RNA sequence: CGAGAAUAGAAACUCUUGAAGAAGUAAAUUAUCUACCCGUCUUGAAACACGGACCAAGGAGUCUAACAUGGAUGCGAAUGAGAAUAGCAGGAAAGCUAUAACAUGAAGAGAAAACGAAAAACUAUGAGAGUGUAGAAAUACAUUUAGCAAUAGUAUCUUUCAA
RNA sequence: AUAAACAUACUUUGAAUCGGCCAAGUCUGGUAAGCAGGACUGGCGAUGCGGGAUGAACCGAACGUCGAGAUAAAGUGCCAAA
RNA sequence: AAAAUGAAGACAUUUUAACGAGUAAGGAAACGAAAUGGCGUAAGGACAACAAAAGUAGUAAAGAUUUAAAGUAAUUUAGAU
């Protein structure tokens, strides 16, 4: 498996180094900024907490 | 003493000889940085030439001082009129065309002794050095393709190298080609004030090649080569075995200069023969590691276990804090 | 050019830094000037009590 | 290395005597190197330019075929009748030319040329033989050692040694005990880089099969 | 200790520096070889 | 090492560890070992106290080759021929032979008695010997022999 | 994620009377006069480097960015920051040329690490280009 | 403020291994491992006598070794200094654990069937230290101790710098 | 009514502003507070005490020799013998090798003549190693043993008119 | 009784210094001095901060960079916070 | 300062507590839990693309002028001309 800290992406046909691997076997993935949850939605009678 | 076995290869063929040599005792003499640093910081001003400035430079004036009265300071001055030098400054230390700070004399100091025994402690220290493989590539050597880092050629394909291309096939047979092209790739120019000095290039360090007595034709093949320096076994010492004080040089030996260090080193347990009145020191320890003691003070339930720190809590108000 | 001739001012706030060494056990111990016939007794039974020490070393 | 102790290896000595050399050795500095044509009928490597000879200038802005004008020792240039350059009134100067940038085409050969070059001639002729006569020498002691080889081996490719043989040592464990911080520092680090690139390497290659 | 120093008199040219001691070896080596040459018997 | 002195780190202050109500003059109190009985007196008196003045008899020239007489006591006979010789020689008595200790050879002129001897005979030869000396050879079984 | 870095002086500490004399230069030196007015802390001027105005120890010599600069001279040494990209930022040298900073910036892009001299030396291509 | 006696200063205490000897170097790591977790009295003792200056780790000779272990037979001596040879008396069989052995020791030692230890061995052998006797050479002996003081002294001179016209 | 304890219960949110420039930072100006000329001698200088018109470059604890203390280093009753000097490979102001004169030390006192060290030591306190009990987590007591360094005091011995 | 284990006892090597000045529920000479010389202690010198308008010594209090509060000497008509 | 951890992480480790004024003066280098920590000038010996072309440089060095960034500071780094 790949190191964690590694994340390949795809190169330009610019050079590269022989361990890394060509583009045809890289796959891009969607750069992810969100990680908090939204808020629960509750019942319309029930009250909030806050 | 077990003393592993050391393989012997030829230079030509690249074969293994059938028959392996005992590592000598000198590759088990502890490796201490600090006397090896106390001798070579002896050893390389040896080579220093006297430099001295003329005696007379900044004193050839008749110049007095002045004195007081005459709106000027107290410095000596030239004597004389009719040009821009006269009434100027003159021997004074800071005055311009004067004598400086005590001058450099001839008769400084540029040679250092070190006693004979702590030479010797130090080229066995050196000598150990180049067996391990992390000290030597450590030191900026490409030794990752080598057979063995005690790196033994034989002495039958040694007699026959008499030219360049010889001498540079047998590097290549034993894979020590990567330090030699390292040298010649890496090869640039001085910077600063050395050039005009004549000092210009400014190559790096590579294989060394310690030879014995029956090698004196194959050291005039070696020697054209860039980054690559020839010792005989005798005449080594901290300027060769660890350039710059860094120890752990790449070495290769000769059949001829390997089976000659027993006997010019002597053992722990023997004097030696060659350096008289030198025997190899025990180190400090008898076994350098210490997970040896550990795991046996553990099985001996002595140690207790490892204890971390507790969460020292912050300090809270009673009277106003319930909890 | 008159001068100042003494003063002792400072000279407590000097001697109360390092504060009064005092002597060690050893010299209040000293047995230099004795009286000579309580030195002569004493030196009679060293000399005495050590032989008798000695040979029981010698013995066993 | 030089080992002649008559001879300096000053850079500032060197230079002074290259001012102040008389006419004498000032043409033996001047030299050029002869073409294909003329190297194959006098088997000479290269002699002292002189006027009227015709050169080509391989190296510049320019790299015409001329005749030497003017062999100006004094400058240590020459002068080609083609290199010319308008003095903004209107004429022309020549262009001053190292010697060492044209090859000659065409020799001016009276009879003290035809007399250096037959000289010239049997003495790369002499140093031929003699080298020869080292060779065979080299090659003879080699066999009596080798007699199963040839020593064309030494002009062919290199077969390094494939076997790893290890040696225990019983400081391999004090290796990294006896570095100071600063070589400490970068030995590990190279050990840390070389093992991250062997993990993509790896990684690669796994993705390369599947 | 009470110092005994010598060097209020002009010991700058009383100084005598060993430079040419490498070389007195290379001279009396060779002129020791020399004689030899010249006749054997005499440098016995 | 200039690079480790003291002047190095003494750079921006003014007076370079010297003092400013007194400085750093040509001299302290003159050149030598001036005023050895006036200003420095307390310096002599206190660590040197018997600097001035004159004892015993001068020697106008003084033989030191005739007052050279090396020492060696009698523990310390048998390092000369080392250990290995001592065991061997170590069962001896009257009438067999024994090992000459030759103290003059070894550079050592006289020999006193300070210590213990093995319980070997051993026969010693030197120029001179302590009263103790020859006692403790003679007590162990051994001789005692003259030289020159 | 990024800490809050805390300076606890902004400012410069410039040399005393460096304002009024252009021969004193406004890097700092202590005033060791025996009158001077700095060094004795009188007010208005006593302003002198104290370890107390140290920063906090975890975001010392953090760039604004949140990272770490790290000088490279090739493609090769931008490998040691390789496996750090979120504590490490790149910093080609002043003298690396043109044609070595293309190879640097593109390479770079290949192993996800930002570079801040990433617009250094670039061609005439900002007007009409 | 707060009216303090006096202010911090260093402690005066060694707590490594002076130098830059890396055998010493894994010594001081390796007893300052024990005498921590084993929490032995003994360790804590051989860990400081390890990080004090040459002068303060004096010598002991065989023959001092001889008398100290002469009514313990089954001992070992753990003397933390180099370890030299009294060639005026005989050395008897006993194993000796010091930093360092003199060649004419090490063979006076080994020659009468007894061992030389290095501290690696006691440790692993004796770790808290049972059948030991702590030894330490004497510091008085040193000549530098004669010349200290005032030579003017009523009481105990000093030995007056040898010097300019000594008498 | 109720401490302990047993048994069951519950916390994930809103709004505004920001590549049309948020937060921070810097420069210039303004405003409130604040600020005497630096170096030096001196009890005390911003001083009506002295040097300083301005800028650049140069500018002052260094070298040799003897001793002592101290930190790192080798060897250790020895250490040094890069004392001169003599050899070795290589061509070398570098490197290596020389059973060696001597220097310091192993013995000290006396002006010198003349001499030249054990009762195989003693006493006191002192480093360390165990076993048991208990608290109980570490640790705190009981008891057996060893007594190094250091300090002090004793005998005994060499030299001195005198230790 | 009270305090004292970063307690205590030090050993070695060494720097600078021995021009001092002020205060006072103190003293001597002098008509007296911001004079001359002393006993004890605290300070200035070496020392900034808050107050006494200003001040080497007075009163409070001695200083790593900051935020919030309770304060000290001393103040609360305006300059000037009360 | 004391505890804990300790072959290499890293920020010269982790936790707790006390402390931080200062002229003359002192605290040389090295010492993993480091017996103060560092910046700069020039020269000498090494190291500097680890897979046989191995630090930067006419795709613009040193220097100079400034704009910004890092550092309490000495200073360093980078952009533009």
């Amino acid at each position: 498996s790949a190191p964690q800290w590694f994340v390949p992406v795809k190169a330009g046909d610019a050079k590269v180094p022989a361990y890394y691997p060509t583009d045809d076997m890289i796959q891009e993935q969607k750069k992810k900024l969100r990680t908090r949850k939204g808020a629960k939605i509750t019942a319309l009678d029930k009250p909030a907490w806050n | 003493s077990l003393r592993p076995f050391v393989t012997i290869y030829d230079g030509i063929t690249g074969e293994a000889e059938k028959t392996p040599v005992r590592l000598p005792a000198v590759f088990l003499a502890p490796i201490r940085g600090d006397v090896v640093h106390f001798v070579y910081r002896n050893q390389s001003k040896n080579t220093r030439q006297p430099e001295g400035v003329s005696t007379e430079a900044g004193k050839q004036h008749s110049a007095i001082s002045w004195g007081t009265g005459r709106a000027v300071a107290r410095i000596p001055r030239i004597s004389g009129s009719g040009s821009g030098r006269n009434g100027q400054g003159a021997f004074g230390n800071m005055t311009r065309k004067g004598h400086m700070f005590s001058p450099l004399k001839n008769f400084r100091k540029w040679q250092r002794k070190t006693p004979k025994q702590m030479r010797r402690f130090a080229v066995a220290s050196c000598i150990a050095a180049s067996a391990v493989p992390a000290l030597v590539s450590a030191r900026g050597h490409h030794i990752a393709g080598v057979p063995q880092i005690p790196l033994v050629v034989n002495s039958k394909s040694i007699s026959v190298i008499k030219k360049t291309k010889q001498a540079v096939y047998l590097l290549k047979k034993i894979n020590a080609y990567s330090d030699v092209l390292k040298v010649i790739a890496s090869k640039t120019v001085r910077a600063g004030q050395g050039k005009m000095r004549g000092r210009k290039i400014k190559e790096r360090k590579g294989p060394l090649v310690v030879y014995g007595n029956d090698d004196l034709q194959a050291v005039k093949a070696f020697r054209n080569i860039p980054g690559v320096d020839t010792c005989r076994v005798e005449n080594l010492s901290v300027l060769n075995l660890a350039p710059g004080c860094h120890m752990g040089r790449f070495i290769i030996w000769t059949e001829s200069a390997f089976k000659k260090l027993n006997t010019i080193f002597g053992t722990q347990k023997k004097m030696a023969q060659g350096k008289s009145g030198f025997r190899i020191a025990h180190a400090q320890m008898a076994v350098p590691d210490m997970k040896r003691v550990v795991v046996a003070a553990e099985k001996a339930k002595l140690l207790r276990a490892k204890i971390v720190l507790p969460k020292v809590p912050k300090r809270a108000n009673p009277l106003k804090n319930w909890a | 050019s008159k001068d100042k001739n003494r003063s002792s001012h400072n000279q407590s706030h000097k001697a109360h830094r390092n504060g009064f060494y005092k002597p060690k056990k050893s010299a209040y111990m000293s047995t230099k000037g004795m009286n000579v016939q309580v030195l002569k007794n004493t030196k009679a039974q060293r000399k005495f009590a050590l032989a008798k020490k000695l040979e029981a070393k010698k013995a066993a | 290395m030089k080992f002649n102790c008559k001879v300096s290896s000053n850079p500032s000595k060197a230079r002074k005597a290259l001012y102040t050399a008389n006419a004498s050795q000032r043409a033996l500095m001047m030299s050029a190197r002869l073409s294909k044509e003329l190297r194959e009928k006098y088997n000479v490597i290269a002699i002292p330019i002189h006027k009227d000879d015709e050169v080509k200038i391989i190296k510049g802005h320019q790299k015409v075929a001329g005749k030497v004008t003017a062999v100006r020792r004094s400058k240590y240039v020459i002068n080609i009748d083609k290199l010319t350059k308008t003095k903004a009134n209107g004429q022309t100067v020549p262009i001053a030319i190292r010697p060492s940038n044209v090859i000659i085409t065409k020799l001016f050969l009276n009879k003290d040329r035809e007399a250096l070059l037959a000289k010239k001639a049997e003495s790369r002729k002499s140093y031929k033989e003699l080298v020869a006569k080292r060779n065979e020498e080299v090659a003879k002691a080699f066999t009596a050692v080798y007699p199963a080889l040839n020593m064309d081996i030494f002009g062919k490719k290199v077969e390094p040694i494939t076997e790893k043989k290890p040696i225990r040592i019983p400081s391999k464990k004090m290796a990294e005990k006896l570095m100071s911080k600063p070589t400490l520092r970068a030995y590990k680090t190279g050990i840390k880089v070389h093992k991250a690139k062997n993990a993509i390497a790896a990684y690669k290659a796994a993705l390369a099969k599947k | 200790a009470v110092s005994n120093i010598h060097f209020c008199k002009d010991w700058r040219s009383k100084v005598h520096t060993w430079f040419k001691q490498p070389f007195r070896k290379i001279r009396r080596h060779q002129t020791r070889v020399e004689k030899a040459k010249a006749v054997f018997p005499a440098t016995i | 090492a200039t690079r480790f002195r003291q002047t190095r780190r003494r750079r921006g202050h003014v007076s370079m560890g010297y003092g400013r109500i007194g400085k750093h003059r040509k001299q302290r109190g003159g050149r030598g070992n001036a005023g050895g009985q006036h200003h420095r007196k307390t310096w002599f008196t206190t660590f040197h106290p018997d600097y001035f003045g004159k004892h015993g008899m001068r020697v106008f020239h003084l033989k030191a080759n005739k007052y050279y007489c090396p020492s060696i006591n009698v523990d310390s006979l048998w390092s000369l021929v080392g250990k290995d010789v001592q065991a061997q020689y170590k069962n001896a008595k009257v009438g067999e032979e024994v090992p000459v200790i030759d103290c003059v050879k070894h550079g050592y002129f006289k020999v006193l008695g300070k210590g213990f001897l093995p319980k070997q005979p051993v026969i010693v030869r030197a120029r001179y010997f302590s009263e103790k000396a020859q006692q403790k050879i003679k007590a162990v079984g051994g001789a005692c022999e003259l030289t020159a | 994620i990024k800490p809050k870095i805390v300076k606890k002086y902004t400012g410069h500490f410039k040399r005393f009377d460096s304002n009024r004399f252009l021969r004193v230069k406004a890097s700092w030196r202590v005033p060791r006069g025996i009158d001077n007015r700095l060094r004795r802390k009188f007010k208005g001027t006593n302003l002198l480097p104290k370890i107390g105005y140290g920063s906090a120890k975890a975001t010392r010599n953090m760039l604004p960015c949140g990272l770490y600069k790290f000088p490279v001279r090739n493609t090769t040494d931008l490998e040691m920051i390789m496996m750090q990209n979120r504590k490490y930022a790149a910093e080609i040298s002043h003298a690396v040329s043109a044609k070595k900073r293309q190879e640097i910036i593109q390479r770079a892009k290949i192993l996800n690490i930002r570079v801040l001299n990433a617009d250094a030396r670039i061609k005439k291509q900002e007007v009409a280009q | 403020a707060i009216d303090l006696d006096r202010h911090h200063v260093r402690k005066h205490v060694s707590k490594t291994a002076r130098g830059n000897n890396a055998y010493m170097k894994l010594l001081v790591r390796l007893y300052g491992f024990l005498a921590r977790r084993t929490q032995s009295k003994f360790a804590k003792t051989i860990l400081h006598r390890l990080c004090l200056s040459r002068v303060n780790r004096p010598i002991v000779s065989t023959s001092k070794l001889a008398c100290l272990m002469k009514k313990h037979p089954e001992e070992t001596a753990v003397c933390v200094n180099t370890v030299t040879y009294d060639s005026r008396y005989p050395v008897p069989k006993m194993n000796v654990c010091a930093l360092k052995f003199t060649k004419t020791a090490e063979a006076a030692i080994t020659k009468a069937g007894g061992k030389c230890l290095r501290f690696d061995e006691l440790a692993l052998k004796a770790p808290t230290g049972r059948k030991t006797v702590l030894i330490r050479g004497k510091r008085n002996v040193r000549e530098a101790l004669k010349h200290f003081g005032k030579v003017c002294a009523k009481k105990n001179p000093a030995k007056q710098y040898k010097g300019k016209q000594t008498k």
